[PDB]
């Protein structure tokens, strides 16, 4: 009865709930009785903001939501802007081959996240720093190609906001090299230990059934045994030209979706492979010039800017030179009215993204359907009717990511 | 016949200066004479108002250091009968943190006058 | 405490430095990572880096064992009353350390939902701009708040210093008077 | 209605929404209007969709439901009439042929300039044992913002029609709690209606300070 | 009662009073034109030749800013006419030769109608590679008026207006050619 | 099956490799060539600044965090080439996020970011990085910024490149 009966705030500030996140769990003893999710203590209002801003500059919103995936916020915004210029057969095969590339190092990325925080919040106390070893390498990767750790606003409306660096490729190839090795540590510490397995393995079950009806997708929903992944149907930014497997599992349980992760680091490397074999060098922006970024960042002692060649046109030789850059510099392109849907298959599921425009240069209606969100749904069911320690691992199993959540 | 002791606190002189301004010797000839005393950092109002003596404090949302919402939930939930608090709010959505600062009246910057001399008879009422 | 009754003079300056010296060391952080923000703090901790080397390795899960509130953060209106309870929680001495654009000032979001600044609710001592900061700025406001901690007094000179610092700070004029060169 | 859906009226060129820079260019008026009713032969498998969808619904239930079917950037968009919301997506979701199991939420957009449809609810449904896409959309007054809960029919949207009301004030009516989600439930306003101010504050600097975005100009 | 005339402009019929002009009826239709000389509340000059349409009957491109709507006539912008989108995109490209590289420093940067007009009516890079016209920047015609006689497109709108609304001709087109500037006599 | 134990040599050999920590503040490691440091403002090679005052670095900027305010470059007092220059300059880097785009956008390469990171301080308005602070240190042949151009140069000539100290 309610004598019997705790009720505790998981709460915002708690290792485990990523410190916005608030679990609200009835107890019996420690038998997680029921579950509650206070959302939105992270809640920033992107979406709102957006709408003030051209496009180009709503990258940089996007990018912060889902921080852990900013790579699939970008291509997610930018195949949505695109879609509605209607130019996305336009994109140059480059830029789709940068763009699966860096989709599949921030899914590795995204991974060793959430690998790391799970094992730290399971007492797995070194599976976080090898976890942030590897991703410090794909971040050293990051930094260089877009001269950013995080948050990166490279992926932009047509293209790329600037091509590779000449190291950028043999960097990523030293990635592809050294990366299957190092995550190899990760997995010892974690995939046949037996704590590991005691504490994930028959933990937060949740069959298709449950994930059909409350929407789940990503690894939550493959660890069904599902083979659903929006890189395979419907495919987008040139995946069908690779060869992958989707992975899946049939536990339904943490350890399922833990592994499902695991193998998806792998997939996602043969995929970067796959990205270097096909890399030929080529524009990275699409070539309209009315639409086309028109800036051209070059590095030289004083540091990163405009290119003096791209300087040199527009304030000394072209006059439509200097019109389209201050124009599209300025207010941006303008986007023709419409409304468009375009879903990507981000780490922790389908990240959608519904956006309309009304014809202007910004943005009129920019809405994130985050796979956080609706997986977030699955704590009630995941949670309740185990212990406390489970629910821990079966959060940890979720990933969520409270950006992409409240937004 | 005590002089009603006010503390405004505030980072922003000018702000401190509209607050003495909107607010003079007497808010009313019916009410008592006014004292004014300035704090600038947010360590010096807590010690003031550790020293008591005070009918009405006037706290600056917008502080830099150590915001005015802050330090009223601060005094609220540490001076034990503190006087009452009025903060003020940089702008329309910080209403909802008025709130829980808990300080008895919130208003809104720019100080309009005659609001804020308003609010604060309304408080010494 | 009794180390403020302490006189003045050189037993007095000895206990601040000594005190000092020891809170610089062992500032231990509170679990308390926000947005993208806290990743980079993850980053700060992970191997590539060492907050460690600080003394700063103990991510105190409780409030009550933590000495530094890094915000490291974007704070939504929902939340501040949360992060308020949690600075209230720790005990004296507290510091808090507004990471990133969004904590200290409220960055790029400049709208209803996040709180402009976390000083609006807490203290603030240090502001690390960034968004985020990498994990070298992060260990540079470190740092520099350890420099902050190292000279802050103690007793009769923190009140003599409290005074001193009302005074200074009376007088500044607002940022918005500086209009230096302005047209 | 027949016509493409007019959300908004600009007048001048340069979309310019004061009374213009330059003298002179300020009486062009353009409608902004969303595509109309697509022509029958819709592409892809969007016409087979809607010939199954048809023929599960009776001819006069599909008319009074199906307001409008708009193939926009190969993307199907169904209008769907409110009130009949929860039929077409129980027909869309059990039917065997269509079989949409999977919603994956709902978002809200607001129309201030659409007359008798300010605020429009989106359902994207997908398909995965078809492997097929397509959106409903419902539209509702702001005088009259309820429109049918589709809790029973698709779970997923709670949390989502509590998060479209929170930011729109869409009364999902049927909705087993319809509270707010993401905005403190003692808040006031509803943050991402047109109307509702972006509620920024200056930034500051040394003698000055820039507006929020939302008070400067632009030319959307 | 007003007479109304009727038009297709492109593919789209309309209704509008007798002696509209064919660039106003645009607008009422919501086609957007370029135009530079073209002022509402001024009379029409026909001046920048940007506002060129195609219309059946006739050989050459016409002004919509000069051209009244007729009964029967048949209207096609650049939006549905090659020829009127390479009329209008040769007379921008022919605006922008001389035109100074001075957007960044420009005050009408911005909010330039030639800057959106190029964007949306212009060619995305110059095939100008020759030399520009220059004049000495910026002449003051009066105490608060600068004049940079080089961005000046010559489309008399300033002294349309100095002539026609107000009644004041102190400025007007000096010179001939290439060399045709706006101006104030020698001092005044 | 010793398989279970596999963690256990991950650790102990980890023990006896070489830490890799950079040594950070002592040795700081090194950043991408590319990295979004902190904006500088640079100059000419005669030391004339670059900074035109277009305000299309401020027009850019997602987060308003640049203010830039234009003037005159009277030949009594010439700070760049062209007839405008950047007199006041300012960016609140509480509300730089790094995206870069000012960069991007500035037509003259006045604006550049360098790989300079180290940035706090206790005090919020310490961080509102005025023109002094931003602009690039006086190099060797550079004068001050109060003198007139090249001598037979123009404007032009500084954007093709033609100019030498
Ligand atoms: C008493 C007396 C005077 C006696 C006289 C003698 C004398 C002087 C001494 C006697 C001996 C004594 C008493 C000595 C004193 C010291 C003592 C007793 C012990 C204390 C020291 C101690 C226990 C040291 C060892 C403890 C230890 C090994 C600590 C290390 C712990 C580690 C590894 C912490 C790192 C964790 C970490 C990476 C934290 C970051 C997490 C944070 C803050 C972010 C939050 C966050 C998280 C966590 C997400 O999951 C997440 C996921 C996705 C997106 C966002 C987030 C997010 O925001
Ligand atoms: S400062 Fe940047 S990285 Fe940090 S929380 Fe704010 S948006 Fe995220
Ligand atoms: S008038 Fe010329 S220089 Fe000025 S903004 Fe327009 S196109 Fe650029
Ligand atoms: S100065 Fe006169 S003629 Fe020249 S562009 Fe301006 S209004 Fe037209
Ligand atoms: S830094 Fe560049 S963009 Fe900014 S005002 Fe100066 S020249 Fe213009
Ligand atoms: S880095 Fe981005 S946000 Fe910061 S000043 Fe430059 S353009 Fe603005
Ligand atoms: S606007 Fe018609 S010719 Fe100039």
């Amino acid at each position: 009865q309610a004598g019997e009966r705790i009720v505790v705030n998981m709460g915002p500030q708690h290792p485990s709930t990523h410190g916005v996140l608030r679990l609200i769990l009835e107890i019996e003893g420690e038998i997680i009785t029921e579950a509650r999710c206070g959302i939105g203590y992270l809640h920033t209002g992107i979406e709102k903001n957006l709408e003030y801003r051209n496009w180009t500059q709503g990258v940089t919103f996007v990018t912060r939501m889902d921080y852990l995936s900013p790579f699939f916020n970008e291509t997610a915004y930018c195949l949505g802007v695109e879609k509605l210029l209607g130019i996305t057969d336009d994109i140059p095969e480059r830029a789709s081959v940068i763009r699966v590339m860096l989709m599949e190092l921030n899914r590795i990325s995204s991974h060793l996240v959430a690998l790391a925080t799970g094992g730290m919040e399971l007492g797995a106390m070194s599976a976080m720093f090898y976890g942030f070893r590897e991703r410090e390498e794909i971040l050293r990767v990051f930094e260089s190609i877009t001269g950013l750790r995080m948050n990166h606003a490279y992926i932009r409306p047509g293209g790329l906001a600037a091509d590779l660096p000449d190291d950028a490729i043999t960097q990523v190839r030293r990635l592809v090299e050294i990366l299957p090795k190092r995550l190899k540590d990760l997995e010892d510490l974690l995939n046949e230990n037996y704590i590991w397995k005691a504490r994930t393995v028959g933990v937060g079950y949740l069959d298709l059934t449950g994930c059909m009806a409350l929407g789940i997708t990503g690894p939550i929903l493959r660890s069904t045994g599902l083979p659903h992944d929006l890189r395979k149907a419907q495919p987008y930014c040139g995946y069908e030209n690779y060869e992958f497997d989707v992975i899946t599992d049939d536990r339904c349980d943490s350890y399922g979706r833990y592994i499902i992760r695991v193998k998806e680091m792998h997939e996602s490397v043969k995929i970067v492979e796959q990205c270097l074999a096909r890399l030929k060098p080529g524009p990275v922006m699409i070539s309209d010039k009315k639409l086309a970024w028109p800036a051209d960042l070059k590095l030289g002692p004083d540091g990163l800017g405009n290119s003096p060649e791209h300087i040199a046109k527009i304030m000394g030789r072209s006059m439509e030179g200097l019109i389209h850059h201050f124009k599209l510099v300025t207010e941006g392109i303008r986007v023709p009215p419409g409304q468009v849907y375009v879903a990507v298959e981000s780490p922790r599921g389908e990240l959608g993204v519904h956006m309309v425009s009304d014809g202007g240069t910004r943005p009129y209606r920019v809405h994130y359907r985050d796979p956080s969100f609706t997986n977030l749904q699955a704590v009630a069911a995941t949670c309740e009717g185990g212990m406390v320690a489970d629910a821990i691992a079966a959060v940890a199993s979720i990933d969520p990511v409270m950006g992409g959540v409240d937004r | 016949s005590a002089p009603l002791r006010i503390l405004v606190y505030s980072d922003n002189p000018r702000t401190r200066e509209q607050v003495r301004l909107a607010l003079g010797k007497r808010i009313h000839p019916e009410l008592p004479e006014i004292e004014y005393v300035d704090v600038a950092t947010a360590p010096m109002a807590i010690s003031q108002m550790d020293a008591g003596g005070f009918d009405l404090a006037i706290l600056d949302g917008e502080a830099t250091p150590a915001g005015g919402m802050g330090v009223a939930k601060q005094v609220k939930d540490e001076i034990d009968d503190c006087p009452p608090i009025l903060v003020l709010t940089g702008r329309a959505d910080d209403a909802w943190l008025a709130k829980w600062s808990r300080a008895e009246a919130a208003v809104p910057h720019p100080i309009d006058p005659i609001r804020l001399s308003d609010a604060v008879v309304s408080l010494l009422r | 405490g009794l180390e403020e009754r302490l006189p003045g003079g050189i037993l007095l300056s000895t206990v601040e430095t000594v005190a000092g010296y020891v809170r610089k060391g062992s500032l231990w952080p509170a679990t308390f990572g926000l947005a993208c923000c806290a990743i980079e703090m993850m980053s700060t901790a992970g191997p590539r880096f060492d907050i460690a080397r600080f003394g700063m390795e103990r991510f105190s899960a409780t409030p009550r064992q933590a000495d530094l509130m890094i915000v490291a953060g974007r704070v939504s209106q929902k939340m501040a009353p949360v992060l308020r309870q949690i600075y209230d929680q720790m005990v004296e001495p507290k510091w808090v350390l507004a990471m990133g654009v969004c904590a200290s000032s409220g960055g790029m979001f400049n709208n209803y939902a996040v709180v402009q600044g976390v000083d609006h609710v807490v203290p603030v001592d240090i502001y690390l701009p960034g968004c985020p900061p990498r994990p070298e700025m992060l260990l540079h406001a470190i740092l520099k708040l350890h420099d902050k901690i190292q000279q802050m007094p103690l007793g009769v000179n923190r009140e003599e210093a409290i005074r001193e610092a009302e005074q200074a700070a009376l007088a500044v004029p607002p940022t918005i008077e500086l209009k230096g060169l302005l047209r | 209605g027949d016509e493409p859906e007019i959300i908004a009226v600009r007048r001048g060129m340069f979309g310019n929404r004061d009374t213009g820079d330059t003298s002179g260019y300020g009486r062009l008026v353009r409608p902004v209007a969303l595509p109309g009713s697509t022509p029958r032969p819709y592409g892809g498998y969007f016409d087979a969709v809607m010939d199954r969808l048809a023929e599960v619904l009776g001819e006069e239930r599909y008319a009074m439901s199906i307001e409008r079917v708009v193939v926009y950037r190969d993307q199907l968009t169904i209008e769907v009439s409110r009130v009949q919301l929860p039929a077409v997506a129980s027909v869309l979701r059990d039917d065997p042929d269509l079989r949409f199991e999977l919603c994956l939420g709902v978002s809200g957009v607001h129309y201030p300039e659409d007359t008798g449809r300010e605020l429009h609810a989106v359902y994207p449904l997908m398909s995965i044992t078809h492997n097929r896409r397509i959106q409903l959309e419902v539209a509702a007054p702001d005088a009259d913002p309820h429109i049918p809960s589709l809790y029973a029919v698709y779970p997923t949207t709670d949390w989502h029609e509590r998060e479209t009301y929170d930011f729109f004030g869409i009364i999902f009516d049927g909705h087993p709690s319809l509270t707010r989600i993401e905005m403190p439930d003692d808040w006031e306003g509803h943050p991402q209606r047109k109307d509702y101010p972006l509620g920024g504050i200056p930034v500051e600097y040394h003698g000055a300070q820039i507006p929020p975005p939302d008070q400067r100009r632009s030319y959307s | 009662p007003v007479e109304m005339v009727s038009l297709t402009i492109d593919d789209h019929e309309i209704s509008v009073p007798k002696g509209t002009l064919l660039i106003r009826a645009a607008e009422l239709m919501g086609i957007q034109i370029p135009r530079f000389c073209d002022h509402p509340l001024l009379d029409p000059v026909g001046a920048c030749r940007q506002c060129l349409v195609e219309v059946e009957g006739q050989r050459k491109p016409m002004a919509s800013c000069t051209t009244t709507v007729m009964p029967d006539m048949v209207v096609r912008t650049q939006f549905t006419s090659e020829a009127a989108d390479k009329a209008q995109r040769g007379v921008m490209e022919l605006l922008l030769i001389n035109h100074p590289l001075d957007c960044p420093i420009c005050d009408k940067g911005g909010e330039c109608p030639l800057q959106n007009q190029a964007m949306s009516n212009g060619r995305p890079e110059t095939r100008f590679e020759d030399v520009k016209r220059t004049f000495p920047k910026p002449i003051s015609i009066s105490s608060q008026v600068l004049l940079d006689r080089e961005r000046c497109v010559l489309c008399a709108r300033c002294t349309r207006f100095s002539s026609q609304i107000a009644g004041d001709p102190f400025i007007d087109l000096m010179e001939r050619g290439a060399l045709q500037q706006v101006g104030i006599g020698q001092d005044k | 099956f010793l398989d279970a134990l596999a963690g256990f040599a991950v650790t102990l050999g980890s023990m006896f490799k070489k830490p890799i920590t950079e040594g950070y503040p002592e040795k700081p490691g090194p950043v991408a060539p590319r990295y979004h440091g902190r904006h500088q403002l640079n100059r000419y090679p005669d030391g004339l600044e670059k900074c035109i005052g277009c305000e299309l670095c401020a027009w850019a900027c997602p987060a308003d965090a640049i203010y830039v305010e234009g003037a005159d470059n009277t030949a009594d007092e010439r700070y760049s080439p062209g007839e405008r220059y950047g007199r006041v300059y300012q960016i609140n880097y509480l509300r730089c996020i790094g995206c870069g785009l000012c960069i991007e956008a500035c037509p003259t390469r006045a604006l550049t970011m360098t790989t300079e990171y180290e940035m706090a301080d206790d005090n919020r308005a310490d961080l509102i990085w005025g023109k002094d602070k931003l602009l690039a240190p006086l190099q060797e042949g550079m004068q001050a910024p109060p003198h007139d151009m090249a001598p037979g140069k123009t404007d032009d000539d500084y954007y093709l490149g033609n100019v030498t100290p």
